[PDB]
RNA sequence: GAUUAAUAGGGACAGUCGGGGGCGUCAGUAUUCAAUUGUCAGAGGUGAAAUUCUUGGAUUUAUUGAAGACUAACAACUGCGAAAGCAUUCGCCAAGGAUGUUUUCAUUAAUCAGGAACG
């Protein structure tokens, strides 16, 4: 009851989860105006340093304005939420909220807004938008076009360039509408422009030995073996990383079941250690 | 009739008046009229129809721009030469730090101007130091070279290194048997 | 009171640090106003308040 | 009295003379320092510029324009704002090959950003 | 029952000031990438050169689309911030300096071992 809620609030005023419980009881009693009243009571009486509780009240109120509210109230609370909190984070929360609510057209408008406003420094916004694209909008050509757009918007430093290119490629590998063949394109281009980057070689190795063809969920042992051969032939290997890659190959061939390839891995590890 | 014009300040205005008859009679020799405003501070050139040479208008524009750049009148009329031309190097945008900017511009000056005179003679060039801006004149090769010099000074490799490089440039260009290699082994 | 106006200016700069916790010069203004609060609150708690 | 636009891009290691139409879309003629003397050191030379200027002057008078309004620029991105001896000797050689000029305007891409 | 009101305090108010901070907004070029045309033999470097791009058209000429970056000339023997440092329009959020006041508690003051915020 409301008196029970007020007693637990005078006990714990900063408690956003109880705040959302009280206004959620107000959703169940349909008094959305008193729900707004409770939400702004949280926004006032929740203390200054509790940013996570503030953003919890905020994103709950955004859920209200998208579910039962209208366009004008959701845009004014979006403005107030970015005025009093982080713009990028409230934008991403409204984006995931649109993803959950199915409102995919205005979701796309918010996505182009946030890649305009905050694609300059966030790589994760392009990651989430390519996730949307390889999911329900189903435009992988638009996804790779916006990847080229991302290479336009960003600089060419190691983190942004050589992290959005493999994260996009991982999305290609993990989405059935994403074509792990195009993921292999992206990874081959990565290891072409930087063949010395054995952690990136390793990440390609993890991605192929994991669920590559999510349309039917195996790996592919032929190209597994070939890429492992290329990882053996590439120059620059320290013996620790070489032993780790031989161990990874042995582990995958145990998961496969081919003892012939297992003893091949052992013999080739021996002749590699011979130096 | 085609005009060029810019604006000078009053602390330059006095010297512009008391050096102007030299300037306007040299432009009379080049066949181009020129006037000075006093209530506003502008110099107005205009190509007459008796301009025998075409480049008179552009060289008069660079001339009046250097008069605005507060260079002395004899060198400012030495710009009238065929191969003589100016250049500018702004260095306040290149050095972000104020005290480091002051220190590196003083390092460019050197002790009593011996460094700038050594550069002047090594490149047959002219140097002026107007705060954040670098006015320079002379042959185009000297110009390219002294622009390299000022960006290396703001990059804080020392002008004694630079002058050593230029003297090696000079002698390795004067001997003819060595005429074409990458001589960075000698630098 | 003077302490009342000081703690008023203090809660104003606290709520602006809530608006943006990235303003470190304003956080420095917070540390100076809280030092003044500590000093004058002790010096006027000694008198009996 | 036909008019045209003669654009000039004279550096210290090459010189360009590139006449385009009055709007600046239909390239009438273009000749360089290497289509001139073709010596990679004298590729920006007043003499190569004289040769280039006579070539463009002959071809534009053959098309019958006989009057220009010269645009002049240099490496306005990062380097100097000052054009080349090719531009000097080219303007001299043009108006001493004989065509008359109205106004001349040197338009150079100044950055408000450089670094 | 309660002093001079301090030519030390702090505050309050009013007109101000600040390329002071943070956040959003408006431009400005220029660079790169993409497209379109006119291209049409080199271009691009250098002290000379080479690498490189170049009949699929480079370099060039113009027009757009995208991008990030910074804010020229004004710009200083200046100004602001304790310092790093600080230069586009506009707006907000607080704070800070100086001035004045017919404004107050009347020692609250000064210094730094320990320690703590910003590079």
């Amino acid at each position: 009851t409301a008196s029970d809620f007020e007693r637990l609030l005078l006990g714990q005023p900063d408690s956003s989860e109880l705040w959302i419980a009280y206004m959620a009881s107000q959703m169940q009693v349909n008094d959305l105006s008193s729900a707004r009243q409770i939400a702004e009571r949280a926004l006032k009486t929740i203390n200054i340093r509790e940013e996570t509780e503030k953003l919890n009240v905020w994103i709950a109120y955004l859920n209200l304005e998208v579910a039962y509210g209208t366009d004008e109230t959701v845009q004014e609370v979006f403005k107030r939420a970015c005025t009093y909190n982080d713009d990028r984070e409230v934008h991403e929360r409204l984006a995931s909220i649109y993803i959950q609510s199915g409102k995919y057209k205005e979701a796309e408008d918010l996505f182009e807004k946030i890649v305009k406003k905050y694609g300059s420094e966030a790589p994760h916004v392009w990651y989430n938008y390519a996730h949307f694209l390889h999911t329900k909008s189903n435009k992988p050509e638009q996804a790779r076009a916006l990847l080229k757009r991302a290479t336009q918007v960003l600089g060419n430093t190691k983190d942004t360039y050589l992290y959005l290119l493999p994260k996009f490629a991982a999305l290609e590998f993990r989405s059935p509408n994403g074509d792990r063949e195009q993921g292999r394109t992206l990874f081959e281009k990565l290891l072409a422009t930087y063949p010395k980057r054995f952690d990136l070689w390793n990440q390609l190795l993890d991605l192929e030995t994991s669920a590559s063809s999510v349309a039917k969920n195996p790996a592919d042992p032929s190209v597994i073996r070939d890429l492992f051969e290329r990882g053996t032939k590439v120059k620059g290997l320290r013996p620790r990383q070489a032993k780790a890659w031989f161990r990874r190959w042995a582990q995958w061939e145990e998961k496969f079941g081919d003892a012939k390839s297992r003893e091949k891995v052992s013999a080739k590890a021996q002749e590699w250690a011979r130096a | 009739e085609s005009s060029f014009m810019t604006l000078f300040p009053k602390y330059r205005e006095r010297y512009l008046k008391d050096c102007w008859p030299l300037v306007t009679k040299a432009l009379e020799k080049h066949g181009i009229a020129a006037t000075l405003d006093i209530v506003e501070g502008s110099m107005t050139v205009k190509t007459t129809r008796k301009t025998y040479d075409p480049a008179a208008i552009l060289k008069a524009r660079d001339l009046i721009k250097l008069l605005a750049r507060s260079v002395p009148a004899p060198q400012a009329l030495k710009i009238l030469e065929d191969g003589m031309a100016c250049d500018i190097i702004k260095i306040r945008s290149m050095v972000r730090n104020k005290e480091r900017f002051v220190k590196r511009r003083q390092r460019l000056l050197g002790q009593n101007g011996t460094t700038l005179k050594a550069l002047e003679l090594l490149t047959q060039t002219y140097i002026l130091v107007h705060g954040n801006t670098v006015s320079v004149m002379g042959g185009y090769k000297g110009l390219k070279e002294v622009r390299r010099v000022v960006e290396d000074t703001m990059n804080n490799i020392h002008p004694i290194y630079l002058i050593k490089e230029l003297m090696i440039k000079r002698e390795l260009a004067k001997d003819p048997a060595l005429a074409h290699e990458d001589w960075s082994r000698y630098l | 009171e003077d302490l009342y106006f000081l703690i008023k200016k203090a809660v104003a700069v606290r709520k602006h640090l809530e608006r943006n916790r990235k303003d470190k010069d304003s956080k420095f203004r917070l540390i100076l106003i809280e030092s003044r609060i500590h000093r004058l609150a002790r010096y006027y708690k000694t008198v009996g308040v | 009295l036909v008019f045209g636009v003669a654009r000039i891009f004279a550096s210290f290691n090459d010189t360009f003379v590139h006449v385009t139409d009055l709007s600046g879309r239909e390239t009438i003629c273009r000749v360089t320092g290497g289509m001139k003397v073709k010596a990679d050191r004298d590729e920006s030379s007043p003499y190569a510029a004289m040769l280039a200027a006579q070539d463009v002057a002959a071809r534009c008078k053959e098309l019958g324009i006989t009057a220009l309004h010269i645009k002049i620029r240099a490496t306005g991105g990062n380097g100097t704002k000052t054009p080349g001896p090719g531009a000097q000797s080219a303007l001299r050689a043009l108006a001493r090959s004989g065509m008359k000029i109205g106004r001349i305007e040197d338009v150079t891409p100044t950055p408000s950003d450089s670094t």
